[PDB]
C-alpha cells in the first residue's frame, strides 16, 4: 500500500 | 499578431510590481508563435524550444499572470497541478488527462488545440526526493512529464469512444509555462 | 489413542542428538504436556489451562536448529521453521509479524482447527535486541521493538492472513494454544553474568584476585542464569516472562564429537560412505583419525559444523583424482593425513 | 553424462592461469554437487549435507573470472550478486532475498530447476562489524547482512514476489553459496596471531618471525579465530568450512595471461586486425614490457588493456583507411612511444 | 560504416579545441560498434566491452561530444547521472524510455555520465557506496525493466551498452 523507509 | 509592447500594457492592468517579467514572457510568447508560422522552414537548423519557467516568491502574481494572459490571448488556455499527477495512474490521475482537458477547453480541436499554452502550479511538487524510498510523485512522474516535454505523439480518445481508435496529438508546438 | 512418552520420544531424538540430556528433556515434556492441552478442549474443571514456552539457549553450532528439523519428522502435528531478522515493527518494508502465521497454514493446508494446535519455532532471537539501555533516542526498529510485538501474539491474539492468495475476507487464527520456541546463540552473555555473580575486584589490598580460575564460559555461566542478567544484554522483563522455561545446552566435548562422527544417521563420515558408494569405492576411517579430528576441531571454536573444514580439505586432494582412478575397491585415512604430512593409502584391483 | 574434475580442470586451465589449488577445490565441489542431487533420496545415506566455498585472495587474481567461466561449461543456472548493496532488513538499502530474485530470472522461473543452481558473491569483506566502532550504534550493513545470510546458507524457505500481492516459497538447502572478496589488512591480523607469542622482557623469549613475507602462504594459514578480530561473525564462518587461498599474479603471469588464453587481449585485438585482413603479431620484447608497466604501475592485470590501447591508439587511426598492409609488426619501442610500428606491405 | 578519417571530419563541424579526444572516440567507438557486426562469428570469442572515461574541465563540451555522435550515427544516446545514487535499475529503464522497446536495439546504445569525482572516496557512506555497486553494473548483468510500466518482464543485456 504505502512507502515505509527510515533508519 | 502577437505585439510585445501592447501586451506588455495589458498585463500591466492587471499586474503591478512586475517589469522586467513581463518583458521576458513576451518575447518567449512572440517568438513561439513566431516559430510556427513558419516551421522549420528557414536556413537555421535545430532551432532552440522556446519555454517559460516562472519562479518566483508567494502572492508575487505567478497563477495571477497565468488566468491574465488566457483572458487576454485567444487560443485555449489550461490550469492543471503538479500535486494530483502520479506515475503509472494507480488512483490519483495520468499525464494524458491534462490533453484531454485541453480539447475540452478547445472543443475537440487538434488543429487549434496543438497552438494552445499549458501552465503547471507548484513545479516544485515534482521535485525528485527519493532519499528513503515506490516514489509515485518524485522522479515518475518528472520522468513523464520530460517525455511529454520533449514531444512526443500521445493517444488520447476523442469523446471517449461510443471504435478502439485514438488521435495522434502533437506536443512540441504547444507551449508550456 | 495412546499417545508417546518422554522415554520414547527422547529415544528418537537421541538418534540424532548426543550430549544435551538437559535440553531434550525439555522438549518432551512439553510436547507430552502439549497433547494433554490438546485433548482437554474446554472439557475440563481446570479453565485456562496455563502454557508454558521454551528458550533454548546455546554456543555456536551446538544443534539448536538440529533438534526442531528432527523433531517435525516424528511429530503429527504442524510445524514450522521461522526466523527474526526479516521482522520489522508495524508495517516496514521488511515484513509484518503474520507472515509467520501464513507459513502455519502452508504446511497444515489452511486447516485453521488444526494450524491453531500447531508448534512455532524462530532462529536467532537473540539478535534483535537493544544493544543500549532504555533511552534508545534513535527509535531501532528492529531492536527491542520487534519482542513487543510478539507479546499479544505469545499472550494468544487473532490476526488477518488472505485465503489462498484471495474476496475481501480475511481468516481470523487463535494463538491463545500455540506453542513457541524462540532460540537463539548469544554472544557476550559471560561477560555480563561474571558482573553480577563473580564481582571480582583485584586491585584493592582487601579484594581477593582470581586469577583466571573462574568456571568456564559453558561450564557455570549459563546454567545459573536468571532473568535480571537478560536485562543488561538488552532484552525486555515483558518479553522474558512470556518465556519461562530456559534450556541451557552445553559446549561439545572432545568425546561428544567422537560419538557424533558415527552413532548419528545423518552423521558426516555416513554421508562420505554412501557419496562414495556412488563412485564404487568403499570408504574406512581410522580410529586414530577420528579423535585426532575432535582436537582440530576445538582449536576452531566453531562448534560441530566446522568439523566439514577439516574433513573436507583433508580429503580435498582425494576426491579431486579419485574419479579418474579405476579399479580402486577401498579407500582408507590413515592419522598422518589428517595432520596432512602423509597421503592417504589406496587399494587397486 | 557427467564432467569428471579432471575433466572440467583442463576447461578451466584454458580461461585460469596460474590458480593450482583454487581449481581443484571448485572442480571437486561442482562435482559433488552433481553427485548430491543425483545420489540425494536414492542412496541408502539420507540428510545429505552441504559444503559452500570461500574465496580469498588479493585484487584482480581472478575470482570474477571463475564464476563466469564456471558457468559456460556447467549449464545449471547461475547467477551473480553483490553483497554491499544487502543491508538489514527494515532499512533503505536492501534486503537479501534481493539475491534469490535474479536467480530465478537466469532459470526463467523454475523453481525446481533454480534450487539446483549455483551463486557467488564479490566484495564480501565490506561486510565485517567493526570492533573498533561506538557500541550504542548499529552495522545494518556489515553486521545485519551477516546475520540475516545465516539462515540462508543453511536452508530455509523466503517468500519471494513470482516475476517480481502473493509470493512463492523457494528452498534453499540444496543451493550452493561461492562467497569471495579481498580482504585488506588481513594480512597483518594473521601474521600476528600466527606469531604474536613472544614477549619484550629479557626472560621472555624472541621468535624469529618476519623471515620472510608470505602473502601467497600466509592467507592458506587462514583459521576461523582470526577472522572474528578482522570482524566476521564465528557463525558466519561456521556456514563456510572450505576455504581456497589465491596468491598474486607472478613476475611472468601477465605474459602467459596474454597469449596462452583464448579470450587474451592479444588474440582479441588479432580478431580486429585480421577481419581486416592484416595480420597482427606482438614480439615477446613488447610483451614484457608491458608486463613490467603493468606490476610498477600496481594497477594490476585490470589496468593492462589501458597500456595495449594507448599503445596502437595513435596507429590504429589509420588502419582502415590504410592498404596493401598485409601484416604489422609490434616493437618494444611502440610500448615505450619512442617510435612509431613498421608496416609490412 | 563509416571510418575514422569520416568520422574526425563529422566530430570537427560541431565540435572544435579537443583533437586528442576525437582519435579516442573514433576508435574505440569504431572497434566497439565493429563487435557488434562480427559477434562470435571469430576465432576470439568473448571480445569488446572496453569502457570510455573522460576527464576535464566544466564546459568543454565533453556531454556535446556523445550527443553530437549520437545524431552523427544515428544511435540511441541516453544522459544519466550517478550524482543522485546513494537507484541502479533507473539508469537502465532510463534508455528504454527513448522507444519503450528494444531487445535487440537498446543494447548497442550509449551512455553519459556526468560529475564522477563526486563519488570519490572521503576518508563516509556518502562516498565509496557507488563505486562498489557500479562495478557489477560496468562488468555487465541483466535487469528486469517494466516495459512502459504497464505484464511480463523484459532481460536486456549490460555488456553490450557502452558508458562514457
Ligand atoms: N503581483 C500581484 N499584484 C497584485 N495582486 C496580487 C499579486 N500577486 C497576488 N496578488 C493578490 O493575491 C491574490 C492571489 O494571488 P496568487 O497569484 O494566487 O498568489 P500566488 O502566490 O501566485 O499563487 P501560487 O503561489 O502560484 S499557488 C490575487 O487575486 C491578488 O488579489
Ligand atoms: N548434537 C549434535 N549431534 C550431531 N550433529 C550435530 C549436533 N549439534 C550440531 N550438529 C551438527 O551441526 C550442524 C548445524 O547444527 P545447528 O542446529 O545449526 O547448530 P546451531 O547451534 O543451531 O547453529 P545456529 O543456532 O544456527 S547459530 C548440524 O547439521 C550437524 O551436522
Ligand atoms: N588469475 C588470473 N588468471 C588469468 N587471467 C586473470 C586472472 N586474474 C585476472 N585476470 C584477467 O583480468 C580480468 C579481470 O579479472 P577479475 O576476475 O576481475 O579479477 P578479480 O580478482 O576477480 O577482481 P575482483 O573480483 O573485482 S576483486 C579477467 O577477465 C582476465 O582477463
Ligand atoms: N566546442 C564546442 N562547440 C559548441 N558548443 C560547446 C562546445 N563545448 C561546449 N559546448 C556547449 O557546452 C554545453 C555542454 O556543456 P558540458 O560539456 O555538459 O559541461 P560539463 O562537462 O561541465 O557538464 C553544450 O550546451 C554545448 O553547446
Amino acid at each position: 500500500x504505502x512507502h515505509x523507509x527510515x533508519x | 499578431l502577437p505585439t510585445p509592447h501592447e501586451i506588455r500594457n495589458h498585463l500591466d492592468d492587471y499586474v503591478i510590481g512586475q517589469e522586467q517579467a513581463k518583458k521576458v514572457l513576451a518575447v518567449a510568447v512572440y517568438n513561439h508563435y513566431k516559430r510556427l508560422r513558419n516551421g522549420d522552414t528557414s536556413n537555421g537548423v535545430e532551432l532552440g524550444k522556446s519555454n517559460i519557467l516562472l519562479i518566483g516568491p508567494t502572492g508575487s502574481g505567478k497563477t495571477l499572470l497565468a488566468e491574465t494572459l488566457a483572458r487576454l490571448l485567444d487560443v485555449p488556455f489550461t490550469m492543471a497541478d503538479a500535486t494530483t499527477l502520479t506515475e503509472a495512474g494507480y488512483v490519483g490521475e495520468d499525464v494524458e488527462n491534462i490533453i484531454q482537458k485541453l480539447l475540452q477547453k478547445s472543443d475537440y480541436d487538434v488543429q487549434k488545440a496543438q497552438r494552445g499554452i499549458v501552465y503547471i502550479d507548484q513545479i516544485d511538487k515534482i521535485s525528485r526526493k527519493s532519499d528513503n524510498p515506490r516514489d509515485v510523485s518524485g522522479e515518475g512522474v518528472q520522468q513523464a512529464l520530460l517525455k511529454l516535454i520533449e514531444g512526443t505523439v500521445a493517444a488520447v480518445p476523442p469523446q471517449g469512444g461510443r471504435q478502439q481508435e485514438f488521435l495522434q496529438v502533437d506536443t512540441s508546438k504547444i507551449l508550456f509555462i | 489413542s495412546a499417545l508417546p512418552t518422554p522415554h520414547e520420544i527422547r529415544n528418537h531424538l537421541d538418534d540424532y542428538v548426543i550430549g544435551q540430556e538437559q535440553a531434550k528433556k525439555v522438549l518432551a515434556v512439553a510436547v507430552y504436556n502439549h497433547y494433554k492441552r490438546l485433548r482437554n478442549g474446554d472439557t475440563s474443571n481446570g479453565v485456562e489451562l496455563g502454557k508454558s514456552n521454551i528458550l533454548l539457549i546455546g554456543p555456536t553450532g551446538s544443534g539448536k536448529t538440529l533438534l526442531a528439523e528432527t523433531l517435525a519428522r516424528l511429530l503429527d502435528v504442524p510445524f514450522t521453521m521461522a526466523d527474526a531478522t526479516t521482522l520489522t515493527e508495524a508495517g516496514y518494508v521488511g515484513e509484518d509479524v503474520e507472515n509467520i502465521i501464513q507459513k502455519l497454514l502452508q504446511k497444515s493446508d489452511y486447516d485453521v482447527q488444526k494450524a491453531q494446535r500447531g508448534i512455532v519455532y524462530i532462529d536467532q532471537i537473540d539478535k534483535i535486541s537493544r544493544k543500549s539501555d532504555n533511552p534508545s533516542i534513535t527509535r531501532d526498529v528492529s531492536g527491542e521493538g520487534v519482542q513487543q510485538a510478539l507479546l499479544k501474539l505469545i499472550e494468544g491474539t487473532v490476526a488477518a492472513v488472505p485465503p489462498q492468495g484471495g474476496q475481501q475476507e480475511f481468516l481470523q487464527v487463535d494463538t491463545s494454544k500455540i506453542l513457541f520456541i524462540c532460540g537463539g546463540a548469544f554472544a557476550g552473555l559471560d561477560k555480563v553474568i561474571s558482573h553480577r555473580v563473580e564481582t571480582g575486584s583485584g586491585i584493592g589490598f582487601g579484594a581477593t584476585v582470581k586469577a583466571k580460575s573462574d568456571k568456564a564460559s559453558e561450564g557455570e555461566l549459563l546454567a545459573q542464569v536468571e532473568p535480571e542478567d537478560l536485562i543488561k544484554f538488552g532484552l525486555i522483563p515483558e518479553f522474558i516472562g512470556r518465556l519461562p522455561v530456559v534450556a541451557t545446552l552445553n559446549e561439545l566435548s572432545e568425546e561428544a564429537l567422537i560419538q557424533i562422527l558415527k552413532e548419528p544417521k545423518n552423521a558426516l563420515t555416513k554421508q562420505y560412505q554412501a557419496l562414495f558408494n556412488l563412485e564404487g569405492v568403499d570408504l574406512e576411517f581410522r580410529d586414530e583419525a577420528l579423535d585426532a579430528i575432535a582436537k582440530k576441531a576445538m582449536a576452531r571454536k566453531t562448534g560441530a559444523r566446522g568439523l566439514r573444514s577439516i574433513v573436507e580439505a583433508a580429503l580435498l586432494d582425494t576426491m579431486y583424482d579419485l574419479p579418474s582412478m579405476e579399479d580402486v575397491e577401498k579407500v582408507v585415512i590413515d592419522e598422518s593425513v589428517i595432520d596432512g604430512q602423509s597421503e592417504p593409502l589406496l587399494i587397486y584391483g
